[PDB]
RNA sequence: AAUAGGUUUGGUCCUAGCCUUUCUAUUAGCUCUUAGUAAGAUUACACAUGCAAGCAUCCCCGUUCCAGUGAGUUCACCCUCUAAAUC
């Protein structure tokens, strides 16, 4: 567990790095914000032209506990216990 | 409460029901408002009956109604 | 006449409508034929006491 | 629950708590409980006065008119009701209690006078 | 004991001796609940204070006679409102009894009502589309004719003594079941003098 | 899903009916009265005060 | 003839529009609430181009100016006396019609008293009733202590204004004589501290100078307006108040010198001003810095 | 992880996101498709991505898939007057043929609009009952009215308890 | 126009010709699995009426429910042979074909 | 099953069951001050006694409801058609 959250933690893309390998850049979406626009991170280097292809559906792989539990499906008696502050 | 099949209490076996004494005077009176106030109320209730199948009408077969099912023919040729 | 609050709206509703008439709102009973309480009812459509003699 | 015969009524069903009273007016058939099943609700009334001295009435008028020309019939109370808000004539025993109690009251007054008077 | 601070609990907050015992954390910081298992108790204990008798792990605000949850004290209550998002903490979240945490809440209620403590007040839309006060529910209706010249509604909310043949044919319908004939009602209710 | 027949419920039904026209009560029975108590001797329910 | 413009003419609804001005980062405030993971999305120079400017049309919206409302007339209509219920109750009626698909001014709230008098709820038993059967969210059916006096006074000192203001927005309808209260009361404060900064960027900002302009107290916010180079709003309150007061010295001032510009600042100090001289030493300070920036 | 490729077409969210919702002359809904082909590709891929919103947005329309009957793929819808509609699909992409149909057989944005509002005048804000149904359950949780007794005690003068006690 | 049987327009595939002037037809519709949230055919049988006898086994057709239903199972009515088995029209040409080739080219009649 | 934890071995890792911690209900033990409110046979076993349906100028109407129970158990929902009943 410690040696697995080490490289987890190690291996994360900042927003600094996500907008310098697409050269785009990186804006913050906030609920709390409204829809303004917070840009985060932009290239350093040139700023791309061409927009990101927009996928109508991404193939990406979904974990079904974070599905079931956004269409409310997942019941558990241990989950969402009151704790102390941590 | 009881049913039909259920017998009757012994100790109300010689019971008798004896009625109200009368006034004449309020009870005259009083005999005239409730005529006139039904016939006021079955005024009202028949024209909430009117109102009431008027709009069943309109809604089926109005000016309205109809003027929609024809836009909703063309619009659909 | 109409009740009270019957015809206050009945005349807001006319109000609205635009239209101007001062005219009284009025409820016809003459249609409401008050029969007395004790006029024969048909006896065609009355029941009768089911057999079991005591 | 098919029901032999009956009729719609817009009666008054008592909701709340003990010595706290809570009517909701509801169209039902009459023949099932006053609580139970209802066709629709119609308003409600706290007979209880509230912190600023009233007795809450809310009365769905296009739904009561409705009903009524549908056939629903109206419990003695909520005939009443009608009465004090206008949308119905005052019932008839509205004018005649308001009578007695101005007889009774009446009667009062003079036995209190009669009282002082042979003081 | 007696808090000097009762009077004027904000002074506690700014003296020495609570930096010196909290510093620039909240009071609930260093509290811990004893309770077996990994997962508490869903409930913190009823109250810290029982018959006078402190219990032996009083809870944040209980341990220290010299806070005193009020409204005025709004630099306590905003330690057991988040931040972030303004919400109230639970009471296993800083481990304050229930019987301080009904305080606390209410407190933080009624600061906020007195516009002492801040907290989020959103932009809400109107009530009405329209704010016409034309039609006639807000405005003036006609008077009815009866209502001008002083009559009742209907001419049937009024006594009107009825024939002495109808009266008769009374009596002689309920003969021997009868009452004394009542007259007119007084025109206005008595009151007792 | 077929409900089995119940016939001794429609027999019972029709045996009612019939017995209830065979041995129906006439009017002089159903609407005679003792006049010494007031009563229907063919159910034994006194008339109402107000019809004595 | 000659109508005087309401709150609601384009004209004026153009002038105040840009006077208040459009701030996204203070009408996009992040909201002390409850909080969700935030979205992230790449954007090329022109993708953000065109989300700013929808967030713009948003803030447009989010900043569209309430009316401003003359207050509401007291109702004081009986529908009947059916005098024979005099003291049968002791307790009044009151009947509110719920009807779904009505307007709430066009319900009918009448009340039945103890005298018998059958008559329309009042104003205030109105949107009392409407909020019980109709509860609308940030509305209170008991008014609130925090529109008390002393109760503002500590939501004025702490500079929350606009706080004041949504509060009253969403307990009082716009032509209530306590949204009226609230409002003149605030906007009065602000006129005393100099406080306008705190409206700008709002949906108040334009019912404030209005309150100022029908009332002939525009020399603190005209000074505001300069004191941070916003002559061109500064230039557009002058102009406003000629609109609303043609038949007054600056206007005429204004015709007979065919002022433009900063001279309308001139002509309205001299002239109607109270604070004539504040203004001019305040204009002054401003073409010099700019006679600066210009060599 | 969710077994199969493109996972999101089995969430809620993912079949809530159809836009077309049929008139209600729809009755059946054929699709013919070829597997094989480069002009048959966006009628593999609506058969692939969108069939599924159409059912979960039209659960009474039949839906019936035919696999290399005929040499272009095509769509037949067939309405309860008995009128065919044949829609062409070959070279069309998936979002083309969403589109066209919606269009020919699909119900406007202001008629569904139309329906939403019919269904909140079911649930009336002023109605008191369970909370399945109702915002509130009974008038004493409107401030200002007389509180549950649960809550706080009703007076002595206003409970039975006490009122017969002093008349008996 | 009115009906009572439920199914009032379905399509089918006929999988049975031995009842005289009766055709049982097999129809699937999609059935959302709830915990998978994954579209299966459900399979249902019918039988409609087919009065000339030219269903045979294996062609999609279509059915129309019946004003009643004319026998315990059979509620509904041969209306259009959709699919001929082995016999398919391209609907869109109008030209023969057997499976995915064209038997006469649509270019023979322009 | 969760933010998880304990337990296989001389020891480690893996798999796995069991149990712990959480929240309710019933019963038992021991113990118990007040007020308000809600809820309240284990048993479709057998029941002492009392009461629970009358109304009304006779006809009728009502006692086919309400109240009870959970034995049996896809008669409850939608559409079509159509009685009785209310207006
Ligand atoms: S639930 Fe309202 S009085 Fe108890
Ligand atoms: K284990
Ligand atoms: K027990
Ligand atoms: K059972
Ligand atoms: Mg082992
Ligand atoms: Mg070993
Ligand atoms: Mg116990
Ligand atoms: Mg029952
Ligand atoms: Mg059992
Ligand atoms: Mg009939
Ligand atoms: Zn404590």
């Amino acid at each position: 567990l410690t040696q697995g959250l080490f490289r987890g933690l190690s291996r994360q893309e900042t927003h600094q790095q996500l907008a310098d390998k697409k050269g785009l850049h990186v804006v913050e979406i906030r609920e709390e914000c409204g829809p303004l626009p917070i840009v985060v991170a932009s290239p350093r280097g040139p700023l791309r032209k061409d927009p990101e292809p927009e996928d109508e559906v991404p193939d990406v792989k979904l974990d079904w506990e974070d599905v079931k539990t956004a269409q409310g499906m997942k019941r558990s008696v241990w989950s969402n216990l009151k704790r102390a502050a941590t | 409460r009881k049913t039909r099949h259920d017998p009757l209490a012994k100790s109300k076996i010689e019971r008798v029901n004896m009625p109200p004494a009368v006034d004449p005077a309020e009870f005259f009176v009083l005999m005239e408002r409730y005529q006139h106030y039904r016939q006021t109320v079955r005024a009202l209730r028949m024209e909430f009956v009117s109102e009431v199948q008027r709009k069943v009408h309109e809604a089926r077969a109005g000016v309205l109604a109809e003027r929609k099912a024809l836009k909703d023919a063309a619009e659909h040729r | 006449p109409y009740p009270p609050l019957l015809r206050a709206m009945i005349i807001a509703e006319r109000q609205k409508n635009g239209d101007t008439s001062t005219e009284e709102p009025m409820l016809n009973v003459q249609r409401i034929r008050m029969e007395p309480w004790d006029y024969p009812a048909k006896q065609e459509d009355k029941g009768r006491a089911k057999g079991t003699p005591v | 629950k098919a029901y032999r015969g009956g009729h719609l009524t817009i009666r008054l069903a008592l909701g709340g708590c003990t010595n706290r009273p809570f009517y909701r007016i509801v169209a039902a058939h009459n023949k099932c409980p006053r609580d139970g099943r209802f066709v629709e609700q119609l308003g409600s009334y706290d007979p209880l006065p509230n912190s600023h001295g009233e007795k809450l009435v809310a009365l769905n008028l296009d739904r009561i008119r409705h009903w009524i020309g549908c056939g629903a019939h109206l419990s003695k109370p909520m005939e009443k009701l009608l009465g004090l808000a206008g949308f119905f004539p005052l019932h008839p025993m509205m004018i005649t209690n308001a009578e007695r109690l101005r007889r009774k009251r009446a009667r009062e007054v003079l036995l209190a006078s009669q009282k002082t008077d042979a003081e | 004991p007696i808090s000097p601070y009762k009077d004027e609990p904000w002074k506690y907050l700014e003296s020495e001796e609570y930096q010196e015992r909290y510093g620039s954390r909240p009071v609930w910081a260093d509290y811990r609940r004893n309770h077996k298992g990994g997962v508490p108790p869903q409930r913190t204990r009823k109250t810290c204070i029982r018959r006078n008798k402190v219990v032996g792990n009083p809870c944040p605000i209980c341990r220290d006679h010299k806070l005193h949850v009020d409204f005025r004290n709004v630099k306590l209550l905003e330690q057991f409102v988040c931040a972030h998002t303004g919400i109230i903490f639970y009471a296993p979240y800083t481990g304050v009894c229930v019987k301080q945490h009904k305080r606390l809440t209410q407190a933080i209620q009624k600061a906020r009502d007195h516009g002492l403590l801040i907290y989020h007040i959103p932009q809400v839309e109107p009530r009405d589309l329209d704010f016409s006060t034309s039609h006639g529910a807000v405005s003036a209706t006609p008077p009815a004719p009866t209502l001008v010249s002083g009559d009742p509604w209907y001419p049937w909310y009024n006594w009107k003594q009825p024939p002495e043949r109808e009266l008769s044919r009374l009596r002689r319908l309920y003969q021997g079941h009868l009452q004394e004939e009542s007259g007119p009602p007084p025109e206005s209710m008595p009151k007792m003098p | 899903k077929k409900v089995r027949p119940r016939l001794i419920a429609e027999l019972a039904r029709r045996v009612r009916a019939l017995r209830e026209q065979l041995n129906r009560p006439r009017d002089s029975q159903l609407y005679a009265v003792d006049y010494e108590t007031l009563t229907r001797p063919f159910s034994g329910r006194r008339l109402p005060v107000r019809a004595w | 003839e000659t109508k005087k413009p309401t709150f609601m003419d384009e004209e004026v609804q153009s002038i105040l529009t840009k006077m208040t001005g459009l701030n996204l980062q203070k009408t996009f405030k992040p909201a002390i609430q409850e909080l969700k993971p935030p979205t992230y999305k790449l954007m090329t120079q022109a993708q953000l181009e065109e989300a700013t400017r929808q967030a713009v049309e948003a803030a447009k919206v989010r900043l569209k100016m309430p009316p401003v409302l003359e207050e509401r007339v007291p109702i004081n209509d009986v529908l009947a006396e059916d005098k024979i219920l005099e003291g049968t109750e002791t307790t009044k009626y009151v009947f509110t019609d719920i009807s779904y698909s009505i307007p709430h001014r066009e319900r009918f709230i009448v009340v039945r008293e103890p005298s018998g008098t059958l008559r329309k709820a009042s104003w205030e038993e109105r949107d009392r009733m409407i909020q019980v059967y109709f509860p609308k969210e940030g509305r209170k059916i008991l008014t609130p202590i925090i529109f008390k006096e002393e109760n503002l006074r500590t939501m004025y000192s702490q500079d929350r204004h606009v706080d004041v203001l949504n509060l009253c927005f969403a307990q009082f309808e716009p032509d209530s004589t306590e949204y009226i209260k609230v409002h003149h009361k605030t906007y009065e404060d602000i006129d005393k501290r100099g406080k306008y900064d705190l409206l700008r960027s709002t949906r108040y900002f334009g019912g404030m100078v209005w309150y100022f302009v029908n009332n002939k107290k525009i020399d603190g916010l005209l000074i505001d307006q300069i004191q941070r180079d916003l002559i061109d709003d500064a230039t557009n309150l002058v102009q406003l108040y000629h609109v609303l007061h043609p038949d007054g010295q600056s206007a005429q001032g204004a015709k007979d010198q065919a002022a433009e510009g900063i001279n309308l600042i001139k002509v309205f100090a001299k002239t109607e001003a109270q604070k004539g001289a504040y203004i001019e030493l305040t204009l002054q300070t401003y073409q010099e810095a700019l006679s600066r920036h210009s060599a | 992880p969710m077994k199969g490729r493109f996972p999101i077409r089995r969430t809620l969210q993912y079949l809530s996101q159809g836009n077309v919702v049929f008139k209600d002359s729809v009755k059946v809904m054929t699709v013919n498709y070829n597997t094989h082909g480069e002009l048959g590709e966006g009628a593999r891929k609506f058969v692939f991505f969108n069939i599924p919103q159409i059912q979960y947005k039209n659960p009474w329309v039949q839906i019936m898939m035919f696999k290399n009957m005929t040499p272009s793929p095509f769509l037949r819808f067939y309405l309860d007057s008995g009128e065919q509609v044949l829609v062409d699909v070959e070279t069309k992409s998936n979002k083309e043929i969403m589109e066209h149909i919606r269009k020919i057989l699909g119900k406007n944005e202001e008629t569904l609009r139309e329906e939403e509002e019919e269904k909140k005048q079911l649930s009336h804000p002023a109605n008191f009952g369970p909370r399945k149904y109702c915002l509130r359950e009974c008038i004493c949780e409107v401030e200002g009215q007389v509180p549950c007794p649960s809550l706080v005690p009703l007076p002595k003068e206003m409970r039975g308890k006490y009122k017969a006690a002093l008349k008996a | 126009v009115r009906s009572s049987v439920h199914a009032r327009w379905i399509v089918g595939k006929v999988i049975g010709t031995k009842m005289q002037k009766t055709a049982k037809v097999r129809v699937t519709r999609l059935v959302l699995d709830p915990y998978l949230l994954k579209y299966f055919n459900k399979r249902k049988t019918y039988f409609a009426h087919d009065a000339l006898q030219q269903c045979t086994v294996g062609d999609i057709v279509l059915l129309r429910a019946l004003p009643v239903p004319r026998a315990k199972h059979v509620k509904h009515e041969l209306a259009e042979i959709v699919f001929k088995v082995g016999k398919v029209i391209d609907p869109v040409t109008g030209k023969p074909c057997a499976g995915t080739t064209y038997l006469e080219s649509p270019l023979s009649s322009e």
